[PDB]
């Protein structure tokens, strides 16, 4: 036992709360976000060649809550905007919404 | 308006602004407001309200968000004065091939087959 | 609604005292005991009648250097004997069984002087220490376990002075020299799990230590009610009453009047002041005020050893009351009052390691 | 046909556009509202319209 590892809970908590401070937002987007850094904290993400396996992994743990949030449609236009940062291929989008069902 | 915002500054450090004293000047001449979505009001794709609009304004928060290299939204660690997504790609890094898209294909009916190399 | 100087002692040692607590444990008849620390030393008298106080117990700290502080009476469910817990700069508590004569328990764990002592009005293992390392711990006394440390991201930024149950237990309010009063809750599912838990734990049982609880937030603050330290706070039914070094004490409740206290949104950003109360010379801080067990009075120490009483009652605090019981014998200053669980007799302690009695003489 | 094509669903094709430009089986096959031929006839409806690329 370590006591030490890279998430700490009170971290988590203040980065919720300040995304909740944005006023110009929809909570169609602002819960993706959340949903989302949140499990990007859980592993550490640090190399380009990791964000193809990521959103891979990320809808692989959330993909009953998105369902149950019936909040697909905006994590799509988060990987165009992912696409657009030249990080996606398109070769990805798409089947991220296979595996989605 | 503006000696009276002063005056206020001076004697309240709580204020200390006549940027306030402009914001409530504000507030209190319209005393309206358009909605959470921005004052072009951006409702969710998710939701009922459904508005369709331009491709910059579905995208604009998640580029006036995203901190790149820390692959995060609001990098606790990068101040956001940056360029957005606009940049340039590859126009042509794809597969390009016809087929019968299905029954209601975009191919397979010479109206559309055509008019897409028309579009070209 | 009189009291009177009926008797007035002084200790030896000539170095100021700090703590008075009657023994709010008394079945109904018991005499009347009370007891006060002051430099290293701890004191137990007794209260007669016609001023009379008979010295009972005492105690001593030689080992090292320390100006205790504070001081709690409270009770043990299994044998129903009385406890008494202290601490000192050195920033150690002491709990003391007199039935004994000895002390059973020691807790080390802060890292500064503490600064008050306080129970739950309901559970009697669960005591509360406020510290100047701007955290404010909790510990169950019975299973030797830590349970709570309030204090971290957003919780005081200098040197905790003073906190205060709310009348059922449930709800918190801290004070600190940097302006700054935040609530805390004890009600939420999580903590009353937490405490449940810690009511069960063996060491032997298991290879893990036990898992305490981390609080970064309060459900509410502000720091727009002084322009100068805050020392010491009261709840008031479900109003809130505290003192600065601006020589007046204020009532306020949170957001609007018609604002619940318990619907209070943590993002809340206005609070409503009620009144004010006034006085004269406190113009040092560390001065304490309190009230009858029945919250029908309260009494308040005084730089030049004046005092100044008012009603709890109806009385409408533009023109409540005034009241100055006052003696010509000793101005050094005063700490702290104290009541018994009825309103019969109210003691006060002088900075000269001199004490005071007043009977009241309805 | 004259379909639905909903505000959401056609700000998406708005979208979706500045992603193929030229695949409508796949942008339909997403804008589940649509349909591939729909898709080419909206396209001769909206993006007939369309400013250059």
């Amino acid at each position: 036992d370590s006591e030490d590892e890279k998430d700490p809970e009170w971290l988590r908590e203040k980065t919720i709360t300040q995304i909740e401070e944005f006023s110009d937002v929809n909570e169609g987007e602002k819960e993706v976000m959340k949903l989302w850094n949140l499990h990007v904290m859980k592993h550490g993400f640090i190399a380009d060649n990791q964000m193809n396996h990521a959103c891979m992994l990320f809808v692989e743990n959330y993909g009953q809550k998105i369902i149950k949030k019936n909040l697909c449609r905006n994590f799509m236009l988060h990987l165009v905007s992912m696409h657009d940062f030249n990080l996606i291929s398109i070769m990805s989008i798409d089947k991220a919404v296979t595996k989605l069902r | 308006s503006d000696k009276i915002f002063e005056a206020i500054s001076s004697m309240f450090p709580d204020k200390g602004t006549a940027e306030e004293l402009k914001e409530k000047y504000k507030e209190l001449t319209e005393q309206q407001l358009p909605g959470a979505l921005p004052p072009e009001c951006t409702p969710n794709i998710d939701g009922p309200n459904a508005k369709s609009v331009q491709r910059e304004q579905s995208l604009h928060s998640f580029h006036t968000l995203f901190c790149r290299r820390c692959f995060k939204y609001d990098c606790f660690l990068h101040p956001f004065h940056a360029t957005p997504n606009t940049y340039k790609r590859k126009n042509t890094e794809t597969a390009l091939d016809n087929k019968p898209c299905g029954p209601q294909c975009y191919q397979h009916l010479e109206g559309a087959k055509e008019f897409a190399a028309a579009l070209t | 609604y009189s009291f009177k100087c009926v008797n007035s002692l002084k200790e030896d040692h000539n170095q100021p005292l700090f703590g008075v607590q009657f023994n709010w444990h008394s079945k109904e008849g018991d005499p009347l005991v009370f007891a006060t620390v002051g430099s290293n030393r701890v004191t137990l008298y007794e209260c007669h009648s016609q001023g009379e106080i008979r010295l009972l117990q005492s105690y001593v700290d030689a080992d090292a250097d320390e100006n205790f502080y504070t001081c709690a009476w409270t009770y043990d469910s299994n044998t129903s004997h009385p406890l008494l817990a202290v601490a000192g700069s050195r920033g150690i508590i002491r709990i003391i069984n007199p039935i004994t004569m000895q002390c059973i328990k020691h807790y080390v764990g802060h890292g500064n002087a503490i600064n008050e002592l306080k129970f739950h009005p309901r559970d009697p293992n669960l005591l509360l220490s406020v510290s100047k390392d701007h955290a404010l711990r909790l510990w169950n006394i019975q299973t030797d376990t830590l349970v709570a440390i309030f204090g971290g991201v957003e919780g005081h930024r200098d040197e905790v002075l003073s906190a205060d149950y709310d009348l059922l237990g449930e709800k918190i309010m801290s004070c600190g020299m940097d302006h700054s009063l935040k609530l805390w809750r004890i009600n939420s599912k999580r903590m009353m799990n937490a405490i449940k838990e810690s009511y069960d734990y063996n060491p032997n049982k298991t290879n893990r230590p036990f898992i305490s609880q981390k609080i970064h937030f309060p459900d509410f603050s502000t720091r727009d009610i002084h322009r100068n330290y805050v020392d010491c706070v009261r709840w008031l039914g479900d109003l809130i009453l505290s003192k600065s070094c601006e020589n007046a004490i204020v009532c306020w409740k949170p957001g609007k009047m018609e604002d619940d206290i318990d619907k209070i949104k943590p993002s809340e950003s206005n609070v409503t002041i009620l009144g004010r109360f006034d006085y004269s010379q406190c113009d040092i801080w560390y001065m304490r005020f309190s009230m009858d067990f029945w919250q029908k009075m309260l009494a308040l120490g005084n730089q030049v050893g004046k005092l100044y009483v008012w009603d709890l009652e109806v009385e409408d605090p533009h023109k409540a009351k005034c009241t100055t019981l006052t003696h010509h014998k000793c101005g050094a200053a005063i700490r702290q009052t104290s009541f018994s669980r009825d309103s019969s007799i109210l003691i006060a302690v002088c900075d000269d390691a001199s004490i005071w009695r007043w009977d009241r003489l309805r | 046909e004259n379909v639905e094509w909903s505000g959401a669903e056609a700000s998406m094709f708005r979208v979706l556009i500045g992603t193929y430009y030229d695949n409508f089986c796949a942008i339909a096959r997403l804008i589940g509202t649509k349909t591939c031929r729909q898709v080419y006839e909206f396209r001769v409806k909206e993006s007939s319209i369309i400013a250059p690329a």
